[PDB]
């Protein structure tokens, strides 16, 4: 899973070499940036309901035919509102395993790879998730570093949507 | 490969689940003691060559059998071949020191390696011998109290020796 | 060159990827570590002089036949003690580029590639080397982590040669 | 490939120089200033795909012959490669802002595009134009002042621009 | 291209091989099927600007939103409503060039390939065009063989969108 | 691989005959009902799509373990796998049908099948109900009456059924 | 075995897609060719001691050394006239199988992979062969396409052999 | 490679347009006359052999320079290429033939040979003419009015032969 | 490989010794009747075609059932496959020869061909055969007294028939 | 060219070596067999019409038809006995060639490759040019070892025929 | 490749004739003549690290631009490739007097030499001295009078003298 | 293991071909210099104890330093001085059976594969070997080609070194 620890040991591996101290500084630079993504991590976690369930909200009002139209893809039924939300908190809960891992590994490896291929096979469209992203991104609440690194990884995603 | 940072979420991951308050306590107090597992990498790998040279001396003169002509680490290629081999074990041990967790060691040097050296006929319990002397030297080195702010790293010694002991305990 | 910068460039392009919040660590790493390698640069370039002259001696005292013995590849002769200290001083030089630089890559790419076959080449032997950078460790006057730096540095080319 | 630092060096290894006080001094600077140049990156890393989405959406706007039937951006395969040599250019350009030098951009990236181009007949002043557009879109979201520690950024702004301009310069 | 023709010099070729009787059978019926294939070219042809201009219609009245919502991307001006007219056109061209060729090779090279990346960046949607193409299968006005081969290369379309 | 054809041949020369007037008979038989066999093939792959949909979302309603957290199709990777493995078992079937034998489906599909998914911890059952799910709705396009000269495809039918059949069972 | 059913295949699968119009043209038209080839196998067949006799004899005809000179690679003994008489049988017999899968692939296959080292080792002339199947090709009694068909595959075999 | 079909649409699909009815008027007068170019090409194919060898015996024979020792074909690993490239040349008019088009033959055959033979020291107006007997028999193969159905085959052989005019040109 | 020489020199140095005088007069031996073994090789490799093909004509009329339609040698895929693995056993054998030591053979031929020949279906027991064939063949070829020094090759005779046997014993 | 003293040379650059004892020895060997190889070479030259005139006989005696047979590929016309006496000719020069360079490199690169491809596509039986090979070995007044390096050029070219 | 015998042999192939008497004549002269040349080529290799050490120390001495700061030889991995493409160069024409030809020498060694010096910026005259002065140290050792047969070897050396300069202009 | 027998097989054998003379040349090369090989093997064989015992004392003559300084890599005490006797027997040991085997496979394989690893690793001074080399070279008592032999193998040894 690609963090900052796992990729400067690769980084020797592949040379067939010790750590030097080119690794071990960009590891101290992970530990010292550890302290505004666990700020950001626990807010996000603390703030989950109030943030999934209005993410959802803003998709709905951004894009109302999604609350009417026939068909198992959309979130006209109650089983389709149910999978909608469920899926915004995958989203968010990878937003947070980024932040306690300190790279983007955890949501490159559970939702990123294959994203493309089940969007387009279950008729789900990239943007309304990016609407939902947006919409945590303006309401998440935080400012200063720990904002920095919240909308970093949530802009992530909304590039590997894009 | 994991580090300690990545096997708490993949634990929450395949159940579903937010970090819990625990869980983030735990990897705080991590960040908190890195200046110490920055500072045992640094002292470990710097003394890299001679961990090495020394446990390896030391291995032939409790056991001459090993470098007599017929033993496996006679001939200049099986010695330098047993010299790498113990360079390769001290290096995947210090990569899980960096990381916090075995998964490196365990998945790249350690898996097979049993095996490995029973279809050559190298001796196992010898191999455990020259980690088990590499593991002393390095944390002597690593706890040296001089020339190094003070404070107790006996939680990561303990740690240290866990992964090299898991390295004899794989190969013997 | 190896530095913390090129490798988390290198590795985002081995993946065809923009930059992440993960190399982008690892750089700040590099700009704090900075403070103290630029510590240890400038004090051993301002007393290179005397370290480098306090070295060459180091070996002849612990080699004296260095001294003596006949043959262009010892410091017998006013050339090859020319030589010598020439050749302490561009190790030295090595270490300050390699704070500067915050990695192995200046040491790595103008003095360990094909060093071996030099040594073997010329009958130099590497020990009259390690006892030098063993003397400027011991002598180069610093403390704290600017004395960390230093010694990652002289230690990997005692290692080099080992 | 080099970054600032390790050109500073190069010079100083071919006279066969230690640096001098100004020379340490210029690269002290640097690390003074990197917090707005990690922001730069960040904001447009974070940008990306509207930066390149925008322009090209322009691009044909402004010379519709490039996307009617048998221009150079007709079908989608064309498309597609047009839109990636964008993403590709935008994120060497990001690379050499990381480094404070050109370099990565000139070698991986510019060194033999021109001729590339005159062979498929791609027209590179239609590329240029495209970069031109990144380059302005880029440097109004490095240097927005909303949502940020307030300070001069005009030095790297300009230092980005250039490299903007390097880029369009190298396939025109 | 990919034609029944190409294929097998291609097979034969891959081989180092003179075309074979095998080889001859194909084009035979390829040759055979040209009848058929030439029929639904030609209505389809004759008929392309109705089936164009009411197929766009039946994606507006599927997908009203798509007549409304503000941006370039949805037909909500009248350069949006020419852009899409625009594209419906290059469909129904592409089918018919398949039925020319006497495979897909035209869709494949001109359409299909870069197809996924062109969608995702414009934010096209998939299914706009699916329902376009499920327009013009129901009211083509072919039937027997010459059916079967229009609707096979729509077919193929869909396919590729899903 | 085999075609019908080449099977009969492969069994004649074996035995060293000329073919007899029963197996060309029977060849003869094969090709007269050729036009059948094409519209099976052409109906099925150009209902690809929805056949694999609409038994993968059928399943996943039936079996939701299979998606929750933990699960064997959690994750967009591990979905991704299973919705392709359904198009490939899907695409191998058809081969057979078009081939008249199952040779292709055996010897490039389904052998090592169950072993790999053991391996994996996939379990084959719930594989095995995805793939009768595809078998009942390809059965139903390819013999639907509408739009069709009539006539009676019978045989025809249970030929496909029982290629489904043999792929559902080498992998539960 | 090469037939141009398990080409189509074949060509599909390597790109890893479903079947094709193009596919489909390609076995109707293997399809439809089958009443010429089925005609010429079952009177080859049909036929086939009085076409292996009389082969056999415009060999001898041809080549009268061949019924006199001493050594076991000549048909001058009972045994070899034996070994002659099947060889000629196997060959017609790979015409007809030809003829029955609608390509090369059983000739291929089962005498002509082999064919040269063969020859060599046993000290067979190639032009035995030929002139054993331009005997098949003068007398077989086939008219129209079952001509052609039966032709395709001896002139195959006569080039193989060239 | 192109086919006689793909060459009109790869015109009309840069001018964006649908085919013309005399578009497909003329497409459709080449598959009404299909039967006499699948007869051509199964004749030439046929007897491929002969006109290789029959063609390389009078070439030799007119040009005893090319086999006497010191000359091109002299060696039989010379004559063995020389050959090859004749089946080569033979091979690639063939598959021109059956497409109606010399897309094939140029873009994987003809294209560089010139160089390629002057580089070698190869006479290419010794290769032209080795081509033209070949294209001389080839086409009294094809145009044989015995045992086929009486036609008209005229202009067929003329595009034959502009096929082998075009590659005699090429080496030369 | 080894050949006798390197054979001896590996056994001491696993002893840590010097040759002994017993062992020098030994490999002295071998040098001085080295024109014998020189014959040998010549003898029977100038005459390896015959050998194969006479051995192999044999065989197929002592065990007519290997060439019958359905049988291991039937079709000439299969035949030149027999007629190559004939060639090659010949061919391992004969460098036994020159080496005087049988570790080629043993480990570049005859290591794995049991399990080759049963997984495939091959009879060793008639492989067997066919090496016993060839092996009378090339004793009497490199012991034939015509156009030869006088002297005696019995010891060497031996030798060469325990490698053939060694290849016998090994594939059935 | 393969001779003992290229496959020394060829042996060291393959493992980037020097020259060692190994590769000296065996050019010595060389060196020394050059006097049977060299007596071997005159003899066939000084001696080469009559064995090419004799061994063209042979050929004529063996295999009669060859006298008589219509056909290019035979000896029934002047033009077709000129070309087997050349041919005969070409195999004995050979011989010479590879005495004179110590090894089979000239019969190798000039005669054996393509050998197989010209005797197929010429219609020339390769026991014809056995047969020549044999009259020259029983025929050429050759013993001792000069005897037995002809011998073994020969027997190589019938071995590389059959 | 080609040694002397060989170049003679090809030289008569491309005319079609047998060797002449005084074509044989001088083939036996080398022949007879070859203990020197083996001599030759043991003394030289056996001496091979101090002709490559000795000169390139000279070089050195007399050129020391070329190890300063900035010079071609400065850096441990640029002198390593120096001393690496000397022995190479002493290696080709080693094996050049073993031959008798330059052959090997030229195509694999000399050809395009010129040019990647050019490419890389070494100075070739500075080559050119090294390749002297390796010249001159090996024609000392391979005449030397001491420790061998007496006897006159002044052609061989001439012919020794003649591989060395023919490098040393191919690098100027 | 690399000797003029295993060189000549492992080189037809990488062509896929039976020995031919140009190998059996090869062969009898080495069978001849054997009678010079063996002589030198047999000779430094008897007098190994007092050739090794004086080449160590010509060792600690030229570089008195081994013989005082202290540490494990050195000569100055019982053991270090039994380690030394002991290599400079495996060299010698090494040159008898390179002589014995008629090429450097023995010393390739059992000593000089890790050779440069070794050295620095246990710090020892590839000097220290040559000079025991060189006096082993100068005090072997032979002369002819006996001492060619010998030289040959013990300066192959000094350049590996070197
Ligand atoms: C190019 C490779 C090469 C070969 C092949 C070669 C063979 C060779 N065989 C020899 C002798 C011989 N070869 C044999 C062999 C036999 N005598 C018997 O009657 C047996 C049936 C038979 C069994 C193998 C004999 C008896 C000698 C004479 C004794 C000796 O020199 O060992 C001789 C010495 C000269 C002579 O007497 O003709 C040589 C050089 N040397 C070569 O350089």
């Amino acid at each position: 899973m690609k963090t900052p620890i796992t990729e400067a040991i690769a980084a020797a591996d592949t040379q067939g070499r010790f750590l030097s101290n080119t690794e071990l500084q960009a590891v101290d630079g992970r530990f010292k940036r550890a302290v505004a993504s666990m700020e950001a991590a626990r807010a996000l976690t603390n703030n989950a309901q109030s943030l999934i369930d209005g993410a959802a909200q803003a998709v709905y009002q951004k894009f109302p035919y999604t609350t009417t139209m026939q068909g198992s893809q959309y979130a006209s039924t109650p089983e389709g509102k149910a999978k909608c939300a469920r899926d915004i908190g995958y989203y968010l809960r990878m937003v947070t395993y980024c932040l306690v891992a300190g790279g983007t590994g955890p949501m490159d490896e559970y939702l990123i790879a294959g994203l493309s291929e089940i969007n387009s096979t279950f008729d789900l469209s990239p943007s309304w998730y990016i609407e939902a992203l947006k919409y945590i991104k303006a309401n998440h609440g935080l400012t200063g570093q720990a904002a920095v690194e919240a909308n970093a990884y949530i802009d992530y995603a909304i590039n590997a949507l894009s | 490969m994991l580090d300690a940072f990545a096997k708490v979420v993949a634990q929450a991951d395949a159940r579903g689940e937010f970090l819990t308050n625990a869980q983030f306590d735990a990897l705080s107090n991590l960040v908190k003691e890195g200046n110490k597992r920055l500072d045992a990498v640094n002292r470990i790998t710097s003394n890299a060559s001679t961990i090495v040279a020394n446990a390896a001396r030391a291995l032939f003169a409790e056991q001459p059998q090993l470098i007599q002509p017929g033993g496996n680490a006679y001939t200049n290629r099986r010695m330098a071949a047993c010299l790498r081999d113990m360079e390769i074990i001290l290096r995947y041990v210090t990569y899980a020191i960096l990381a916090g967790d075995s998964s490196v060691l365990d998945d790249r040097c350690l898996n097979g390696l049993r095996e490995t050296y029973q279809a050559l006929g190298t001796p196992g319990s010898s191999v455990a011998v020259a980690i088990q002397k590499m593991k002393d030297a390095a944390i002597a080195i690593a706890n040296d109290p001089n020339g190094i702010t003070p404070g107790d790293c006996s939680a990561l010694m303990s740690e240290i020796a866990g992964y090299f002991d898991r390295a004899a305990a794989a190969v013997a």
